[PDB]
Order: structure tokens, then C-alpha cells, then sequence
């Protein structure tokens, strides 16, 4: 048993625009074992109505889920994922970055 | 649609 | 354990009442079925657990039958408010897994239900033993007995010959079935014949013993009887003769 | 090009109850059915227009069959924690895949079935679909109880037979969004990292099917010295997203082009900041 | 409705082959065939299976046709143990679904025949007895009696192993005093060379 941690990418459904309505995804693959944490955060609070994908895995059976909310983004409110599992001492927390 | 059945270990 | 165990192996039930039948799997296999069987046709499917879950209980005649398996080891099985259609041997089997390798089914001795309207059309048999006749012994230098149990419901017996105290089966021969002593009653008593044949010299010994066995499953223990014939509970019958050397 | 592939992950959780058993099910990158041994329903589900026309038969057909699944994995577990001698403490997982491949002429290509233990390899049909790859000893003990059974030749049954002839059902009946395709939308960004060097990031979105390729070239020449490409990644509205990004020196962005591959292309696509 | 489809009943004879045919022309290459068997007074039990190729085992081998549209359980040299119910099983998922089978019937081989029917006095000092139609040919076929109260069982075969003797009998009786063991085995049952006694 190799536990590999996942990887991570926060980002839009569609290209951002302040006010107008969206999903906010949080992307985790590539982990093992399979049980994960998932949190989307709004200006660090956890946003309460998240869903995510069926778990699935890839050709090297690492799984992979998709966690998704629907937001209107801000100039000014901060959105991130923060996400626990076995292989993290500490939960990992990715900022979505708009302007990527 | 599911193969009939699969088979154990 | 080793094998598929069921029981009781046989069971009068009065039509109306509730029964309840048990299945032990052989230890560790994961599948167990239910099945039921008549005169003259093969298993009819009723229901199938994977561990506790049930997977297929699309078999099961009606909302008076349901099966349970609640530890995934031990399955009952149980008939409400019985119909005399439900007269029937009802048989169990296990298979170590599910799944493509096709684990063979082990099937267990069964359970004889028989659902009667009147627990007083319930009979034990009378047995009696036919000697062989001299003309037989003469033309063909051998001796052939005849067992006749009769008059005895439901059709729960078990026919066994004994010589000299020791159960025999080689030369022997007992109907499959039982004859209805009335055609017209599906009510009918019945009647069972068996032959044991022996050589004529074996038969002229006067130290040979010769019994007919009959065991016959009828009323349990907690069944009410108020008949003044004496209640008919599971018994052997037996009838004898010894061998004449003239 | 066109596959049906399921996917079926089951974790035992040692103090808690029976193993969790999760199955999902696909047709190219579309997901259309999917199975979880906790939720309420207890039933196979949709997850794609297409499927729900289906009828109640196969509904009920394609949810007794995937408990029968769910039920064989439960045993497995317990099978694989003898063959390795581990405790009943620990939670495992097994997983198995399998599908086939039909060429754009819809004829049969390849199929496959394989199936790990705790994320690895443990044993697998080959592309003959006629033999198994082993791992260890314990894959032996299975391989021999399968080749026995004559796994191999009711699997290939399938993948020849009902396998490719549902995925065609399946790419008829929803035909009107699996056999569409969407072109990437495509842009680039620029990012100064620092006083001499700026980031070039290659965006490919909204596209469908996920098969795609995205390249950096200098002066036409393929690069790849510098270049980060993340996973093609959902969308979530059944559509993906990619990126690829390289550093460049300042003042040169302009010998660098990024080029973009995607069956709904006229032909490739190049961009230059 | 029913995947396979069996003769109903068949017979042989001892010591010789039995081919015990089965009918599933609607299968599929992920339907396995499954042969079960059922001796007097058991439960089924495992006799073979297999999906395309040939199997052989200790009881039996199974034919299985190029199309797979049907198949042939073979007993190589039937033995009166033998007879049994045979069930043809098509499965694809452990669902194993019987049919009524093929009812098999193992004559044995009477070479002496002696056809004859005797009377048998009740052991118990009763006024009882019953008729015994013994040692006829196999190919003998007795029947039910048409007279309710008369009784005619089955032909029965024994085995007297420690000779290697084997004979048929059937058995019949009545309680009416006029009755006679020749009617109940008339001539429309009974042969000649019939040994029929006082």
C-alpha cells in the first residue's frame, strides 16, 4: 500500500466576472486511500452547501472528486479549498486565484 | 450495461 | 458445519397456523438459497442472501412467506397463515461465494411440509411382513419377503428391512412412491410395499430373524390431541418373521 | 473514437459495518450511471439524459447486478486479507475496472478487466483477452481459481458481445450530446514573476471530448524545458479545462506559441501572446 | 419462459451408455451450463458445468455443441445408482434456475427371464396375502389397477449383490374375498411362460 496525497486545483466552472453567477470547484485527484475531507471556504468560513462527483479513479487507481458550489464571486471575497486526508498532517488549503 | 457477474478472489 | 442441515426433516402443520423452517449453511459460504420442490417437478426457486442480504426474493409465492438470515449464517424461513398449497419439501442449499467461479451448490436433506386442514386425518402406518411361498423357493431356489405398510398420513415414512438385528440392503427393493388406498380423496391414506429377497437356503434357517421397519414423522410434541385413539406421534411400526424350513 | 468503461471501488471499514461500495459508470467521458452501497435508494441511478429513458427492466437488471458486485467485492476483501495474513483492523480497498473500445467505424477494438488491491496492481486480463497478468503469489492462487472457472471466457464474452453492443445503443440514444463535439475556447495570459521573467499560461476551456494536447513552441520548435501542464480537469458542466504555462525572459514572449490540439478543431489552433 | 428444455423421461440399460440430451438455443457466451442431479429420496447435487469447451470429470462428461445451442450430459457406463432426475441448468449469475429435468430410468439386465407370479401368506396369523409378478423382462411394463379396490405398485428392480442377481417385481393385493392374484396381473400384462401356480 502506497498512500499518495492529492493534488489539488481551485477554480471557476465559468471565467469570473464580479455579480454574475458561477460554480466554485475544488478538484482533488492523483490521492489513496480513497476517504477525503473536502471544504470549500468563503473568506475562511466553510460554505455549507457543497456537493462532489461519485467517486471514480484513474488508469493508475488513484481517485479523483470534484467538489462544486454555486457562488457569485466578489472583488473582495476570498474563496479556498481546504482539504484533509491521511497522508496530511495539517489540512492543505488552496486559495482560488481568479486571475490565473 | 453491468457484465452478469463478476468473479471472487 | 460440514454439511448443509435442515430442519425439522419432516413437519405436520395444521393449514391456518404459522411454521417456521431452519437452515444451517455449511460453515463460512457466503450464498444460500431457498428452494421448494413437488411431486414430479424440480426445485422451484423462492429466494437467495449474499451474507445477511437478501439478493432475490423474487421466487417467493406470496406476502405469507418471508426469510431472514439475520447473522448471515443461520436462515429461517417462514410461511403465515399456511394454505395446504404450501405442502411442499422445502430445501436449502449453500455455496462457498458468488460470482463467475461458480462455486457449486450444496443442497441439505430438506424439510417435508405438510399442511393438513385436520390434524385428526393424521394416521400411523400398520405394517405386516408376507412370507415367500414354497412355490417360489421350489422353481427358483430363492425367497422373496413382502412388507406392506398401510393406512397411514401424511406420507412420512421410512421403510427399512433388518435381518438378525442388522439393516440390510442388498436384495432389497421398496416402492419410490406410495399408492393412494382411495384414489378419490387428495385426503387418501396411503399404502408402501417392499420386497426382500434372499436365498432360499437363508430363509430355510429357523435362527434367521427377519424384521420390517416402518418409521413414520408424525404429530410433535406440543400438538393437541383429543382423540381417544391414542395421538399419532412420530413411532416405528415393525412386523417380523423367522425363517421355516418347511 | 469511443469507450464504455465502470469503475467499482469498495473499502472495508473494520469497526463500522460492511464494506462501502461505490460504482460509477461511463461512456467516454460522460458519466451516466452510478451506485452507493450508503445512499437511501439502494438502486443503479442516472446521471445522464440519455440513460433515463431506459426502462424499469433494465433499471431493476443493472441494480440486482451491481449489488451482486458490491456482495462478491465484500468477499473479496476478506479473501485478500487472508492471502496477505493482515489483521482485521486495518481498512483495504479493492477496486475494479473494466470496459471496452470501439473504433470510429463503431467495429470492436480492444477490452479490458483489471483489479487492485490497495491501489496496485493485483491482477489483470490481457489484451488477448484469453490470459491474466499475475503480481505475487496471491494473485497466482486467483489467477489458477480463474483460469479453472474460465473467467477469461465469459469476460471476453462480454467485451465482444454485450459490452460493445450497449456502448452503440448508448452512443445512438444519446448521440445529440456524446458524439458532439465541443472545440476548446481558447486565450493566454501573462504574468510577471519577477524583474526579468513573466509566466505565458495557455488556456483550453469548455472543451469536449477530454482528449486534448497542449504544446509550447520557440521559434516553431516543440519546448518543453520549463513547461507546467495540470491535469485536464472538469468543469462541471460536462465540458473540461486545461492549462499549459512556461517561463519565459522578459521582452521575449514574443518568440513563443502555444498550440492547441482537439478532435473539434478544424484544424490546430496557435497562440502568441 | 423456461432457457433449457429436457425429454421428460428416458431409459437405458445397465453397464451401457446414457446420453442425456439438453435444448438451450437462446444462449449467450456469458451463459454457463450447469448439469444437476437428483437420486430417489435426495436433494440435487453438482454433476458438471462448463461454458464452451468439452469437460470430463469422475461422474460424467459434457457435450457441448459448436453453436452452443445444446449440449449432451454423458454417462459412460450407466449403473442401476444412476438413476436419477437430471437437470439442465443455463446461468449467467448465480441465479441456477431448475427446469423439471430429465427423469432417468436404468433397466437392468435380466438374461433367464422367468416370468411368474406367486402368493404370499401374512406372516402373522392373519388370513391375509399379496401376489408377486417377479422375474419378468425388463421390457415388461405393468400398470396401475383399473378396480379402485385393488392395488398394483410399480415394477420394482432388487439387487442380490453377493450373486450378481438383479430381478423385477411388482406387488398387488386386495381386501374383497373374491379376489385372485390373476386379476389384478391379467393377460394384458403378463406374458407367456408365465409360472403361475395354484
Amino acid at each position: 500500500m502506497i498512500q499518495r496525497t492529492p493534488k489539488i486545483q481551485v477554480y471557476s466552472r465559468h471565467p469570473a466576472e464580479n455579480g454574475k453567477s458561477n460554480f466554485l470547484n475544488c478538484y482533488v485527484s492523483g490521492f489513496h486511500p480513497s476517504d477525503i475531507e473536502v471544504d470549500l471556504l468563503k473568506n475562511g468560513e466553510r460554505i455549507e452547501k457543497v456537493e462532489h462527483s461519485d467517486l471514480s479513479f484513474s488508469k493508475d487507481w488513484s481517485f479523483y472528486l470534484l467538489y462544486y458550489t454555486e457562488f457569485t464571486p466578489t472583488e473582495k471575497d476570498e474563496y479556498a479549498c481546504r482539504v484533509n486526508h491521511v497522508t496530511l498532517s495539517q489540512p492543505k488549503i488552496v486559495k482560488w486565484d481568479r486571475d490565473m | 450495461n453491468l457484465v452478469p457477474m463478476v468473479a471472487t478472489v | 458445519g460440514a454439511g448443509v442441515s435442515q430442519s425439522p426433516r419432516y413437519k405436520v402443520t395444521k393449514r391456518g397456523q404459522d411454521v417456521a423452517l431452519r437452515c444451517d449453511p455449511i460453515s463460512g459460504h457466503v450464498s444460500l438459497y431457498w428452494y421448494r420442490q413437488a411431486l414430479g417437478q424440480g426445485p422451484e426457486f423462492l429466494t437467495y442472501f449474499n451474507y445477511e442480504a437478501q439478493q432475490d426474493k423474487s421466487g417467493l409465492p406470496n406476502d405469507r412467506f418471508s426469510a431472514e438470515r439475520p447473522e448471515g449464517s443461520i436462515s429461517t424461513l417462514t410461511i403465515q397463515r399456511t394454505e395446504q398449497r404450501d405442502s411442499a419439501m422445502y430445501r436449502c442449499a449453500s455455496s462457498l461465494a458468488p460470482g463467475t467461479t461458480n462455486e457449486k451448490l450444496f443442497f441439505g436433506s430438506g424439510t417435508q411440509l405438510s399442511v393438513l386442514e385436520d390434524l385428526n386425518k393424521v394416521f400411523p402406518p400398520e405394517v405386516a411382513v408376507f412370507e415367500p411361498s414354497e412355490a417360489e423357493i421350489s422353481h427358483t431356489q430363492k425367497a422373496t419377503l413382502v412388507c406392506l405398510a398401510t393406512g397411514f398420513y401424511p406420507d412420512h415414512v421410512e421403510l427399512s428391512w433388518w435381518v438378525n438385528g442388522k439393516e440390510v440392503h442388498s436384495g432389497v427393493c421398496t416402492d419410490p412412491q406410495p399408492l393412494k388406498e382411495q384414489p378419490a380423496l387428495n385426503d387418501s391414506r396411503y399404502a408402501l410395499s417392499s420386497r426382500l429377497r434372499v436365498s432360499a437356503t437363508f430363509w430355510q434357517n429357523p435362527r434367521n430373524h427377519f424384521r420390517c421397519q416402518v418409521q413414520f414423522y408424525g404429530l410433535s410434541e406440543n400438538d393437541e390431541w383429543t382423540q381417544d385413539r391414542a395421538k399419532p406421534v412420530t413411532q416405528i411400526v415393525s412386523a417380523e418373521a423367522w425363517g421355516r424350513a418347511d | 473514437s469511443h469507450s464504455m468503461r465502470y469503475f467499482f471501488t469498495s473499502v472495508s471499514r473494520p469497526g463500522r459495518g460492511e464494506p462501502r461500495f461505490i460504482a460509477v459508470g461511463y461512456v467516454d467521458d460522460t458519466q451516466f450511471v452510478r451506485f452507493d452501497s450508503d445512499a437511501a435508494s439502494q438502486r443503479m441511478e442516472p446521471r445522464a439524459p440519455w440513460i433515463e429513458q431506459e426502462g424499469p427492466e433494465y433499471w431493476d437488471g443493472e441494480t440486482r447486478k451491481v449489488k451482486a458486485h458490491s456482495q462478491t467485492h465484500r468477499v473479496d476483501l476478506g479473501t485478500l486479507r487472508g492471502y496477505y495474513n493482515q489483521s482485521e483492523a486495518g481498512s483495504h480497498t479493492v477496486q475494479r475496472m473494466y470496459g471496452c473500445d470501439v473504433g470510429s467505424d463503431w467495429r470492436f477494438l480492444r477490452g479490458y478487466h483489471q483489479y487492485a488491491y490497495d491501489g496496485k496492481d493485483y491482477i489483470a486480463l490481457k489484451e488477448d483477452l484469453r490470459s491474466w497478468t499475475a503480481a505475487d503469489m496471491a494473485a497466482q492462487t486467483t489467477k489458477h481459481k480463474w483460469e479453472a472457472a474460465h473467467v477469461a471466457e465469459q469476460l471476453r464474452a462480454y467485451l465482444e458481445g454485450t459490452c460493445v453492443e450497449w456502448l452503440r445503443r448508448y452512443l445512438e440514444n444519446g448521440k445529440e450530446t456524446l458524439q458532439r463535439t465541443d472545440a476548446p475556447k481558447t486565450h493566454m495570459t501573462h504574468h510577471a514573476v519577477s524583474d526579468h521573467e513573466a509566466t505565458l499560461r495557455c488556456w483550453a476551456l469548455s472543451f469536449y471530448p477530454a482528449e486534448i494536447t497542449l504544446t509550447w513552441q520557440r521559434d516553431g520548435e516543440d519546448q518543453t524545458q520549463d513547461t507546467e501542464l495540470v491535469e485536464t480537469r472538469p468543469a462541471g458542466d460536462g465540458t473540461f479545462q486545461k492549462w499549459a504555462a512556461v517561463v519565459v525572459p522578459s521582452g521575449q514572449e514574443q518568440r513563443y506559441t502555444c498550440h492547441v490540439q482537439h478532435e473539434g478543431l478544424p484544424k490546430p489552433l496557435t497562440l502568441r501572446w | 419462459d423456461a432457457k433449457t428444455t429436457q425429454p421428460n423421461s428416458m431409459e437405458s440399460n445397465e453397464e451401457e451408455p446414457v446420453h442425456l440430451p439438453c435444448n438451450h438455443s437462446t444462449i449467450s457466451g456469458t451463459d454457463y451450463i450447469h448439469w444437476y442431479r437428483q437420486l430417489p429420496s435426495q436433494g440435487p447435487e453438482y454433476v458438471i458445468h462448463g461454458l464452451t469447451s468439452n469437460v470430463n470429470n469422475r461422474m460424467a462428461s459434457l457435450a457441448i455443441a459448436e453453436d452452443r445451442k445444446s449440449s449432451t450430459l454423458i454417462l459412460h457406463r450407466a449403473t442401476l445408482r444412476d438413476a436419477a432426475v437430471y437437470y439442465c441448468i443455463l446461468d449467467n449469475n448465480n441465479d441456477m434456475r431448475f427446469g423439471a429435468g430429465t427423469r432417468l430410468t436404468v433397466k437392468p439386465n435380466i438374461q433367464n427371464p422367468d416370468p411368474a407370479v406367486y402368493q404370499l401368506r401374512d406372516s402373522k396369523s392373519s388370513d391375509k396375502s399379496v401376489c408377486l409378478f417377479t422375474d419378468f423382462d425388463s421390457q415388461t411394463n405393468v400398470s396401475q389397477s383399473k378396480d379402485s379396490d385393488v392395488y398394483i405398485t410399480d415394477k420394482c428392480v432388487l439387487d442380490m449383490r453377493s450373486m450378481d442377481f438383479k430381478s423385477n417385481s411388482a406387488v398387488a393385493w386386495s381386501n374383497k374375498s373374491d379376489f385372485a392374484c390373476a386379476n389384478a396381473f391379467n393377460n394384458s400384462i403378463i406374458p407367456e411362460d408365465t409360472f403361475f401356480p395354484s
